[PDB]
């Protein structure tokens, strides 16, 4: 089995700036390498093949050169729906393999997030839980720390990020912070708060409720 | 337009087998081969097969050879590929890809050009022991620009698909992935932010599917109002 | 000669429910086995008699209603069951000898926009006797008031349209329906069994 290494395995590049991955064979594979885009959620799709060969509708800037072991993929100048995770394929030798991957992302000046509070809705207070739900909308960098406050205390192990992949048209990231309780724990207090810290804010924002109201 | 249609996502129990569809749209079905990949949540790529869409010939890899079966059906113009003996490893996106045709060469030579031009949407299969579970779906009111979106939640297994206005709302539109909670079960959350201008001028509603369990909601998001008693 | 079963599942165009279609079928000789062989059956029962025994089987006559209900309504086409379609559309009586075919009818009976062109009865002053078909359109008269032909407060048309979309729910997708009659009169036996 034809081994590819792709490398590196991740990187992060500024709108603009010309992006080179590279995949390397086991074997010598004549020039029957593939290079494809994928994005989140979505299908591999195929950018260059045959080492080198444009496949039609995709832009003038993505670029295939190598042959024999040593292949080389290069983006023109990055563009910010550039961002994917790119594989290398051989079919010279049955079975035909990919490479590991290269995660691409963008480097982007600080934005600071846009945050929001949901109290639990009434339709699920009737089922007997509560979900607070805090959002921050279009930031940058990724690392952000939302901290659940409860009365003025922290809770600890009972809520769950999940954070949106890069955007395609700003570059941006977005959280989910949800904090699940029970009924009858959750009406055991009254102010819930969410405390967000990010490099783009100059201090600690918060977004609070008091239940009930 | 070519167009390659996979089967809806699908749930087994350990030990036993499915069988995904591919069917073919906008081409001559037996003209071309057909090829099938697999790709683990998180993880690369990896060729299954190749059928041979007029004959009916068949080659594997190893590592699937013996359990897996490629099947094709021109009637329906559609190709069919079954995993038997499943287990946790299973556990992935299937795509029928389809790549351009073999050529003769000067020489009289066969050559190949598997290069995948088209692809299917691709089939999530999960393999557990866990029982389908549709999921609950409640509204997250808004509060400028105003925040608002759906809560999707305890469900099982992935995936929900969530769309804002039947598909007529797009820009703005966060969906986040999917969380395992200690449940053992999936919650999700679908966002969108709008002027709050629209709020009392549009209306909002979120279409959540989930067929592993059979389910479909409309949930209609209505802005929190706080001086509105009778 | 053979009973031309693929006239009726195979066709185009379906009827709708309240003006539900009837095939006679008559002296010719029926492979019931190219029905009870399809992965494509949704819904398949059959009173008083087997499928199995079905291609050795002698009748007077046979019937083939055809119609498109929703998904979830499809249970009410059985004896002894109640609900708008058993009710003011179809129904079957008690002592029903015969089979109830079903398949889901999505990829064509929707549309984009929704497909409207297939109606059902709401609104009826009785429920329908066994085999009884009504394609009236008279105002339903529910209040005191007479209608006179126009129809508004507690004066309605009475027959109403499915929403047919490929978005909606499995309960609530078109499904094509078929009832095979079979009729065991004291008289020759024209619709056999091959075997
Ligand atoms: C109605 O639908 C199709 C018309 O083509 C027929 O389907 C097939 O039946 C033949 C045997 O007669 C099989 O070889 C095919 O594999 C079947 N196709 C499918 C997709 O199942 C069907 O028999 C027709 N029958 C009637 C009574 O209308």
């Amino acid at each position: 089995d034809i081994q590819l290494t792709q490398s590196p395995s991740s990187l992060s590049a500024s709108v603009g700036d010309r992006v080179t991955i590279t995949c390397q064979a086991s074997q010598d594979i004549s020039n029957y390498l593939n290079w494809y885009q994928q994005r989140p959620g979505k299908a591999p799709k195929l950018l260059i093949y045959d080492a080198s060969n444009l496949e039609t509708g995709v832009p003038s800037r993505f670029s295939g050169s190598g042959s024999g072991t040593d292949f080389t993929f290069t983006i023109s100048s990055l563009q910010p729906e550039d961002i994917a995770t790119y594989y290398c394929q051989q079919y010279d030798n049955p079975p035909l393999t990919f490479g590991g991957g290269t995660k691409l992302e963008i480097k982007r000046t600080v934005a600071a997030p846009s945050v929001f509070i949901f109290p639990p809705s009434d339709e699920q207070l009737k089922s007997g839980t509560a979900s607070v739900v805090c959002l921050l909308n279009n930031f940058y960098p990724r690392e952000a720390k939302v901290q659940w406050k409860v009365d003025n205390a922290l809770q600890s192990g009972n809520s769950q990020e999940s954070v949106t992949e890069q955007d395609s048209k700003d570059s941006t990231y977005s959280l989910s912070s949800t904090l699940t309780l029970s009924k009858a724990d959750y009406e055991k207090h009254k102010v819930y708060a969410c405390e967000v810290t990010h490099q783009g804010l100059s201090s600690p924002v918060t977004k609070s409720f008091n239940r009930g109201e | 337009q070519v167009q390659l249609v996979q089967s809806g996502a699908e749930v087994k129990k350990p030990g036993a087998s499915v069988k995904v569809s591919c069917k073919a749209s906008g081409y001559t079905f037996t003209s071309y081969y057909m090829h099938w990949v697999r790709q683990a949540p998180g993880q690369g790529l990896e060729w299954m097969g190749i059928i041979n869409s007029s004959g009916g010939s068949t080659s594997y890899a190893q590592k699937f050879q013996g359990r897996v079966t490629m099947t094709r059906d021109t009637s329906t113009s559609t190709v069919y590929m079954e995993l038997s003996s499943l287990r946790s490893e299973d556990t992935a996106v299937y795509y029928c890809a389809r790549p351009p045709r073999n050529y003769y060469d000067r020489s009289g030579y066969y050559q190949r050009a598997e290069y995948f031009q088209h692809w299917g949407q691709g089939t999530l299969v999960t393999v557990s022991s866990a029982s389908t579970k549709g999921p609950s779906v409640f509204p997250l009111a808004p509060s400028g620009t105003a925040a608002l979106g759906c809560l999707v939640k305890d469900y099982f297994p992935e995936p929900v698909t969530v769309s804002w206005n039947s598909g007529a709302l797009t820009s703005g539109v966060h969906t986040f992935p999917a969380v395992l909670q200690s449940s053992g079960l999936y919650s999700l959350s679908s966002v969108v932010t709008v002027p709050s201008s629209s709020l009392g001028t549009q209306t909002y509603i979120c279409n959540v599917n989930h067929k592993p369990s059979n389910t479909k909601v409309d949930k209609r998001v209505e802005p929190k109002s706080c001086h509105h008693h009778h | 000669n053979l009973c031309p079963f693929g006239e009726v599942f195979n066709a185009t165009r379906f009827a709708s429910v309240y003006a539900w279609n009837r095939k006679r079928i008559s002296n010719c000789v029926a492979d019931y086995s190219v029905l009870y062989n399809s992965a494509s059956f949704s819904t398949f029962k059959c009173y008083g008699v087997s499928p199995t025994k079905l291609n050795d089987l002698c009748f007077t006559n046979v019937y083939a209603d055809s119609f498109v209900i929703r998904g979830d309504e499809v249970r009410q086409i059985a004896p002894g069951q109640t609900g708008k379609i058993a009710d003011y559309n179809y129904k079957l009586p008690d002592d029903f000898t015969g089979c109830v075919i079903a398949w889901n009818s999505n990829n064509l009976d929707s549309k984009v926009g929704g497909n409207y062109n297939y109606l059902y009865r709401l609104f009826r002053k009785s429920n329908l006797k066994p085999f009884e078909r009504d394609i009236s359109t008279e105002i339903y008269q529910a209040g005191s008031t007479p209608c006179n032909g126009v129809e508004g407060f507690n004066c309605y048309f009475p027959l109403q349209s499915y929403g047919f979309q490929p978005t909606n729910g499995v309960g609530y997708q078109p499904y094509r329906v078929v009832v095979l009659s079979f009729e065991l009169l004291h008289a020759p036996a024209t619709v056999c069994g091959p075997k």
